[PDB]
């Protein structure tokens, strides 16, 4: 009867219809709904348990600059920054804190290091004047949470009262049992009822850019759940 | 010389270079096929416990890892390539392994969910779901491994000759 | 929809971005000044067990770690910001954490010494002793974390609403 | 006015223009794709007897019949669109119907092989195997019909509301 | 356990590998093997019963002519001919007795009638001089039979001693219960064992031409069988 | 492989392309000859029941049907082409068959009148009476068929090897 699956921000067991993504909002700090999963017709019910079900959620943002004659090799940012689980070094991390891509030169761009104290990052390359650039740094200073919807956009409850910060979420090394993250709360729902994963943070996150090298979908969520067939 | 009469329930593991296994390349947005097929040899019985380690280490043709949003699903089948919903195990994402230390580390060692059994003529398939506009799988460099021989950590795949034990047929019907 | 009636003793953790906590910059040789202040919210009760993890991650304004001879002291206080000798916990040095793996590793995870409790209106301060001719603390980059939710290792901070349980007054 | 309390086991038939059925175009050498999907409505139970007539009338986009070496297979499925070996019925070829008199004639009327049942949430698919270098199926002109109401010949599809009978759960 | 399937001269439940087709031979009249089906790995066994299992087998041949200035509108043949279950009329038959196709004019060619006594047939169109033609008339004057092979090309027995003529096979109206054809014999085999369907007749039949309008595969076989999963 | 030991009483039918049958052309007003001759093979026994279907489908040389006033008579013979009055069956007219649907339809299916048997060396003849000033029979296009294998309708010709059964001689003497 019961199984233990993973569910992702796209498709998976659902089929890309009863998922929906969305960005947050910047100027009004508000508890937006960045993702939501609706239980399809075919399942009987879905469960969700804390301290039983593992999780992963790698968000990012997007920013841009303008090429100049001066040898920049460094860019400021609008988002608080830190390393992935802490380290000054690049390529030792579980994943890159930041990625950069040049529109003109359709190539990746490495990263040397950064201050990780102010909103700063180094670039290893020397961008030319007029060249367009994009960057997908780490995100910080946010809160994440869950809530349930009974088919109508009509809340009935909340999985767990207190929000967990995405900041801390990046801080812990993920994907290690014993050190794996496990939120609290014990939810369950049935056909056409929705779980919404909600965000409260200033910086504008992303889901799709169509010019990101390390995979198509920039960010990701991967959550464990229990299903009754 | 002297050799010990080792028990019939032998502790083994699976990999590419075996006769009762096969693979073939895969493109993109392409669930239906087994990237890797397994079959029960004749007059043998394989057993895979619930705490069995799992380890796909697929690659790209250029020698790279694929989009971690990619999904892998091990799945038992009835005969005739006929899948079945019950008995499925290891519905995982292609990311979040850290192939460097994956088998090496018991932490990274991702185990199955539930038990499993393979009667003498049965099939187990490994379906893969790649998102579109991505690179395809290359069979030359891809690999599967399951079970953990040669380590105090992890479990191992049990095997037994069907002709030795009398209740082998009973366990086969039990599934 | 269905949600389970989770127990009142909820498992939580403390950090900078909360209402019932505050911080302020510090210079050098300033023990009396609390770098961080905590207060009990209204009609709630917090509990910190003896094996609770602890994790200060102070910084310099330029983005550096400070002199590891620096000292950190968590300390309970009576009302009116008044310290106490009993009930104090975690009189440790600022060095010997290895902030990289500190919360990550159960080994680097430094725990408290004795139990602790916070009645609804009480205070816990975090005094810091920096040697002179050193750089000061910067609140923008500093941070505290205590308790360990979301990990089979470590312990978590217990919390309860005072208005639910009847013997909560007796326990206080 | 007066109407008779007709029995719950109502005699019905299936076709394209219904809500709990769907179809989609097909190309060539595409067995896995179901040309037609059926699903059990809510709180109803469908029953298809073994001697039930069957009648696919697929077409080409230009308005032609396809290669009679083409194969049609009705097949029951577990939930999640998952096929099954047992319970399958009507593994027939696309030829040898003579669509002109097919439903007309009890002779041309091809029946199923074994019984069948559809619990409230279940699936039945209709896979098609076309040889390559052939024309594809066109959903605008294709059609399925099964069961035989409105004729002393043939059999009909039984239906019942689940909420009426008490042992309907036992029968399911 | 047991089912009642149909099996065809291509693919079907088998998968196009453990089928094999072949033509006959003309100058030495010999009991060739035109088709054969090998039980695959996955099945347990196959059965076959007479007076229980229906059947269909539509064969044809191929011939060609040469365009001429004279208005032919008729061609002789090298094969005995009759109508499909008997009738002088075309388009009433269960299927056309004969088909014709012009290489130059890539179009079908209708048929008016024929004598059906000598090796004759009419054409409704007026072929031009030099134009190439193909025709796939009915076949006649043959015998069909079955035999089993134990993995080695090594016969052990024969389903039914006496051959049935394909002539008669065309004569009966097919696909009518009560009038349906049902041979005799009760065979059964297992993994990798083969049933061969054999032909004894002069005229050269066909399986594939790649320029035949009414479907790709010209001829066909469709037999009922019983299978143990 | 496995084949079932089918019973000795095998269910069969007769037609032109067989060794123990023969035909030859016929003119007009011409009763005495067998247009078609049948003979019992060696060490076999044929049996034709009373409800056996019958089906002559004679033709003209130009490919036409003949005058339906024409008559057909099946008739058993003693050895030496010696006919006999008793045992005659199927004294029918050549018309009123509708050859199109004749075997096809059980209605049109004209059966015999009485039983019949053929010992190992015996003869059955098919005499034809055509009125004068008519066209003759052409053996290339003519045909006989009797018995109905391969159909739930109609009966079939029984055959048995004489050497198998012990009372085969008893039944042969019984006729």
């Amino acid at each position: 009867q019961t199984q233990e699956y993973t569910i992702n921000h796209t498709g998976g067991v659902l089929g890309d219809s009863y998922v929906t993504t969305a960005s947050n909002q910047t100027s009004p700090q508000r508890e937006t709904a960045v993702l939501s999963f609706e239980c399809p017709r075919k399942f009987e019910e879905i469960n969700y348990v804390g301290q039983r079900d593992a999780t992963r959620f790698v968000p990012r943002t997007t920013e841009s600059i303008t090429g100049s004659a001066n040898d920049d090799t460094v860019v400021d940012l609008t988002a608080n920054i830190q390393p992935v689980a802490g380290e000054e070094v690049i390529a030792e991390q579980d994943y890159p804190v930041a990625v950069a891509y040049n529109v003109t030169q359709g190539v990746e761009v490495d990263v040397v290091d950064a201050d990780y104290a102010a909103d700063t990052v180094t670039l290893g390359t020397n961008p030319a004047d007029g060249d367009e650039v994009k960057v997908w740094p780490i995100m910080s200073d946010g809160d994440v949470q869950f809530r349930l919807i009974n088919q109508f956009g009509q809340e009935e409850g909340r999985v767990y009262p207190w929000s967990t910060p995405l900041y801390r979420w990046h801080d812990f090394p993920q994907l290690k049992r014993g050190r794996e993250i496990n939120l609290h709360g014990s939810a369950s729902w049935s056909e056409n009822e929705t779980l919404e994963i909600l965000l409260d943070a200033p910086q504008a996150l992303t889901w799709e850019d169509s010019d990101y090298p390390r995979g198509q979908y920039v960010t990701t969520l991967e959550q464990d759940v229990e299903i009754t067939l | 010389p002297e050799i010990g009469n080792n028990g019939a329930e032998k502790q083994i593991s699976l990999h590419k270079g075996q006769p009762f296994i096969d693979t073939q390349d895969v493109g993109a947005a392409d669930p239906n096929t087994p990237a890797v097929t397994i079959e029960g040899p004749s007059d043998y019985v394989i057993a895979i416990d619930a705490g069995t380690p799992v380890a796909p280490e697929f690659r790209d043709a250029n020698g790279d890892k694929l989009d971690p949003s990619t999904r892998v699903t091990i799945q038992k089948c009835d005969k005739q390539g006929n899948p079945l919903g019950d008995g499925i195990v290891f519905s995982d994402t292609l990311g979040r392994f850290e192939y460097s230390k994956m088998r090496s580390d018991p932490d990274y060692m991702r185990k199955t969910t539930t038990s499993l059994m393979i009667d003498e003529r049965e099939i187990v398939k490994i379906f893969v779901e790649v998102p579109p506009n991505a690179n395809g799988m290359d069979a030359d460099n891809s690999r599967i491994t399951i079970g953990d021989d040669t380590s105090d950590y992890g479990k191992a795949v049990g095997i037994v000759e069907h002709g030795d034990l009398s209740p082998a047929e009973s366990k086969a019907v039990r599934q």
